[PDB]
């Protein structure tokens, strides 16, 4: 009835039609059961940290602190200079700068030679 | 912005709109009457019932709770919980 | 079989409330907190803020402004009265000059 | 039996700070504004007179407003 | 201005021999006395500076910055309790006297005749902030932050001294007035380019320019609040002040060798305003915000227009006020949640119903809402740069859009919509924090009424 | 993805598609009488094949139903304006002030509301009063080496309140 709805980098493929869900095996049900058990145990520990009358401060999330330290200062290691990293850094660092520097060479040459001649609208051009 | 509700009145409304339905009977109809167990009707009509409750009371009940009510008492209790109506 | 440390689990949430809920922002001495209220709400807002606002509301002619207004009025009145063009170019004397000639 | 206790966070600290702020701008706002009103209702600014024949005045008395 | 210098020397030992529970009121009261005393100076009339035997003078390049520093000192100080309250009385006196010494050398730095004395007081500004941020930085890399700070500021600022000794023994003494009166252009040789590159490069590192701005963000995330505000406002605007002082000499070659620096600052302004959109660590957003605004300042300084210099000093004063305030609110939030991370601390609309009004007002001054002096600065710089090249206005407006975007995103992310219902320890906001808010913003609006003071010497 | 189990069932998936397809027909099909017609046509379509004893036939018809449903869904369905997605979606979250607060008030403001604060104090005494033995013994007795579920059983053993109840009972009223 339809070309079966390809996804993209933006178009979300919903969990209605995968269609690869329907070939369930026993190990996939074991995987879903283990996933359910992991979220069960983490929520149990969360609720037991969460329900004391004597607790005053924050809930002390380790996952957020993990993500922040892994994103802030645990980027510089690890790192290696590849062809990909070096070429992509040289293409995103000095490329646009040398591009707009060429266009400002062009526009400054035009402005210099133009008012060098005298064919500008500076009958009054006061606010220098 | 103030319609108030009650327990007895909203239970009478839910029992009313269950009594309105065609292929069940008002003969043996009460609050302690299971749908799939001893009224014999399908789960399909049971979800038509939950559809009627949503379409009247104006709020979606979740699809996890379109599964396991099966009786008018828990329906009235769940609607009173979602609307937070006690004194 | 190892610990690497000895120190105590410290500190705690020493709430500045739950003892003195009337009290202001900083530490536990309930007289000098009122003294700090007095000094930062009389010497930051009362004697500094509105006094500085009225000081900058009028001070003398900063960068000679109203002097420049009235002097320009009188000079344009002069150069209307004598018929010469107002604001002649060559602010320096066109005779008092020495061009490096070829 | 219908009415319900609404739950607000607090009012005391906020209204206390803004009370102290309005009263302590008002503390030396009334004397300054009333005093400058007394200045421009009693003492006057100045006149636009000119330098006479052979006289040298102060480096003040070149200004309009008297408090200036 | 020795009547400003000697009360600072007569304020320091008082704090040393102040008794217990009495250090605070003495220091605060006497710094406010210094603030009225600072307000007395504002007298700069017309044609010349206001001079004073050899060492001292005042311009509107220096007078609002000096008033900014001495107004900032009690605000600095009253931010600087409750996070060293349980520490020793002797260490508390040591910290406060260190800040007083730092203020003293800053007044020395802004009221300087010779550029040699300016260099001495420049690295005198450098030294105490090191000890402050490295001792009390309260994270595991305050070490690294202080070390990057000291090595970039020395290693950039150092050949500036040799160029200044060269200008000394080629033109006689180094008064700013003689250098107004004995200057002569130095044409496009190579050594002229090297001397200009050394001086401007030292100041570039102090700004920071985009090539060497990794200097800043560690030193902002890993500092106490007093040193944070000092570092950002007074050190970056001191660098711009020093560039405005030195650029009166060496005019004819900046048209030949300013084209890389203007380009680097523009594209780095766009990249920095983009990078402070998507980071974590809420403190650091204002750090790269300051980087973006000082890049705009650098473009304004080097395109050499009177409109540009008036807008430059306006943008300096406005961003100093706004960034100091917004650092203080960030310290308030870190007092609340003990996090520094952005996505954790949420809600704060139900809770704290008027602290949010100061967050809103700060983010609107950052956004360039039109009575904010930020907008006066940005507007004059935009006028001057469109006179400079007639096509670079697109980078300016793209900066404008992204600037409003990240500032308002920083507002609505943490502070619009839903508490996480596990924080449950915030108290309603103290009168001290609100006092620092109304000490920041009331002079900003009352300066926004009659702002003819803060514009530059090209009034 | 659900708190009870992991697999829904074949029947549960069929039923959720039934509710979603019927809701989309409600959204397509205003004046409500042609809706009643087409809805009973849909009910007829699912009672075409009540007698299905096979399984691969049922799941393949279910996949073709997902195809024929995604071929003809509606872009803005009538979603109920209190549900997530709808027009309210915590519209009146202007006053859902959490209830760990109303304990940091000034004592004159606490003198304004005496009896409610006495009752809240005795509720809080009830909260700390019955935490230790009941909740610790249930949360060490009933869990297996993995907890492996999320719905939790009550304190059906001997006495007082079921465990883990404070931030589930004392939520705001959804009309503040």
């Amino acid at each position: 009835s339809f070309p079966k709805y390809e996804p993209s980098r933006l178009a979300s493929l919903p969990t209605t039609l995968d269609p690869a869900e329907y070939d369930i095996s026993s190990e996939t049900r074991k995987a879903q059961a283990e996933r359910l058990a992991i979220r069960s145990r983490l929520k149990r520990e969360y609720q037991l940290q969460y329900n004391d009358p004597s607790r005053r401060g924050v809930v002390e999330d380790p996952a957020l602190i993990r993500w922040t330290c892994a994103r802030s200062a645990n980027v510089y290691p690890n790192f290696r200079p590849n062809t990909k990293t070096s070429l992509l850094g040289a293409l995103f660092g000095i490329g646009p700068l040398i591009f707009w520097y060429y266009v400002f060479k062009t526009d400054r040459d035009r402005k210099e030679k133009l008012i060098q001649e005298g064919k500008l609208d500076r009958t009054f051009n006061i606010s220098y | 912005d103030a319609p108030p509700l009650t327990l007895e009145g909203i239970k009478d409304r839910v029992l009313y709109v269950l009594k309105l339905y065609d292929k069940i009977d008002p003969e043996k109809l009460s609050v302690n009457s299971h749908f799939m167990k001893d009224l014999g009707l399908d789960s399909l009509d049971q979800v038509e019932i939950i559809m009627a409750m949503e379409d009247e009371f104006g709020f979606e009940i979740p699809d996890i709770d379109a599964e396991k009510l099966m009786c008018p008492q828990e329906i009235v209790d769940y609607i009173a919980d979602k609307k937070d109506v006690y004194e | 079989p190892t610990l690497r440390w000895q120190e105590d689990p410290e500190p705690e949430d020493e709430n500045l409330y739950e003892k003195n809920p009337d009290s202001h922002g900083y530490d536990k001495d309930p007289a000098v907190d009122v003294w700090n209220m007095r000094v930062v709400f009389f010497f930051g807002f009362s004697i500094v803020l509105v006094l500085g606002s009225t000081f900058v509301a009028y001070l003398p002619d900063y960068r000679m402004q109203e002097w420049a207004r009235r002097e320009a009025e009188r000079l344009v009145k002069y150069r209307e009265a004598h018929g010469l063009p107002l604001m002649e170019s060559n602010c320096f004397d066109p005779s008092k000059i020495q061009l490096p000639e070829d | 039996g219908k009415r319900l206790f609404i739950i607000k966070p607090s009012g005391f600290y906020d209204k206390r700070f803004l009370k102290l702020l309005r009263f302590y701008i008002l503390l030396t706002g009334i004397p300054v504004v009333i005093g400058i009103t007394l200045i421009n209702v009693f003492i006057g600014e100045a006149e636009l007179a000119e330098i006479p024949e052979g006289y040298v005045p102060e480096h003040w008395e070149y200004f309009k407003h008297p408090i200036s | 201005m020795l009547k400003y210098i000697i009360p600072t020397m007569m304020l320091m030992p008082l704090t040393w021999l102040s008794k217990n529970s009495m250090i605070w009121i003495n220091t605060t009261l006497h710094s406010l006395l210094i603030s009225l005393t600072s307000l007395l100076l504002l007298n700069q009339f017309g044609d010349n500076s206001l001079n004073f035997s050899l060492t001292f003078f005042s311009d509107s390049l220096s007078t609002p910055l000096l008033i900014l520093t001495m107004w900032l000192l009690p605000l600095m100080l009253m931010a600087s309790q409750h996070h060293l309250s349980k520490e020793n009385l002797a260490r508390k006196k040591l910290f406060i006297s260190m800040l007083i010494l730092l203020q003293l050398f800053l007044i020395m730095t802004f009221t300087a005749t010779e550029l040699i004395f300016f260099y001495i007081m420049f690295e005198a500004t450098l030294v105490p902030t090191l000890i402050i941020i490295t001792r009390w930085g309260n994270q595991t890399e305050r070490l690294n932050a202080g070390l990057y700070f000291l090595f970039y500021t020395l290693a950039g600022s150092l050949p500036l001294l040799v160029a200044l000794i060269y200008i000394q023994n080629t033109m006689g003494s180094l008064n700013f007035l003689i250098l107004q009166y004995w200057v002569q252009p130095m044409p496009n040789s190579w050594s002229n380019t090297f001397m200009w590159l050394a001086c401007m490069m030292a100041f570039m590192v102090k700004m920071p320019l985009y090539g060497l701005h990794l200097w800043l963000p560690k030193a902002h995330v890993e500092a106490p609040i007093a040193g944070s505000m000092v570092l950002a406002a007074i050190l970056l605007k001191l660098g711009g002040y020093g560039m405005m002082r030195i650029t009166l000499l060496l005019n004819p070659i900046t048209d030949f060798m300013a084209y890389p620096f203007i380009m680097l600052s523009l594209w780095g302004m766009i990249m920095t305003s983009s990078i402070c959109l998507r980071q974590t660590d809420l403190k650091s957003l204002i750090a790269y915000s300051s980087v973006s605004h000082m890049a705009l300042v650098i473009v304004a300084i080097l395109i050499q227009t009177p409109w540009s210099y008036m807008g430059a000093t306006a943008l300096m004063i406005a961003h100093g006020l706004t960034s100091s305030m917004l650092f203080c609110l960030a310290n308030s939030n870190y007092e609340r949640v003990h996090s520094r991370t952005m996505i954790l601390a949420r809600g704060l609309q139900t809770l704290l119903p008027l602290m949010a009004a100061w967050w809103l007002l700060a983010s609107l001054t950052n956004l360039a809402l039109p009575p904010s002096i930020n907008l006066i600065g940005e507007l004059f710089v935009v006028m001057s740069t469109f006179s400079w090249s007639n096509i670079t206005i697109i980078l300016m407006g793209l900066n404008m859009v992204i600037t409003a975007l990240y500032s308002l995103y920083m507002l609505i992310t943490t502070q619009r919509g839903k508490h996480t219902h596990h924080i449950n320890n915030i108290l309603p906001s103290f009168t001290r924090e609100n006092a620092l808010m109304s000490l920041h913003m009331l002079p900003l609006l009352l300066l926004s009424l009659n702002p003819k003071i803060i514009l530059g010497p090209l009034y | 993805f659900l708190p009870s189990a992991a697999y829904l069932t074949h029947q549960q998936k069929v039923l959720q598609l039934y509710k979603r397809a019927l809701r989309h027909l409600e959204s397509r099909c205003v004046h409500r009488d042609k809706y009643r017609y087409f809805a009973c046509l849909l009910r007829a379509r699912f009672d075409e094949h009540k007698n299905e004893k096979d399984m691969v036939k049922a799941t393949q018809l279910l996949r073709e139903a997902e195809k024929e449903f995604w071929h003809g869904q509606h872009p803005q369905p009538y979603i109920f304006p209190e549900s997530p997605g709808g027009t309210s979606y915590e519209r009146y979250e202007c006053y859902k002030v959490p209830e760990w607060c109303l304990d940091d008030w000034h004592p004159s403001e606490k003198a304004m509301y005496p009896d409610y604060f006495a009752k809240r104090e005795q509720w809080k005494k009830l909260r700390r009063e019955s935490w230790e033995r009941e909740v610790k013994q249930l949360q060490e007795e009933t869990p297996v080496g993995g907890p492996r579920t999320e719905a939790l059983p009550p304190a059906r053993k001997q006495g007082d309140l079921p465990p883990l109840w404070w931030h589930i009972v004392t939520r705001p009223r959804e009309r503040p």
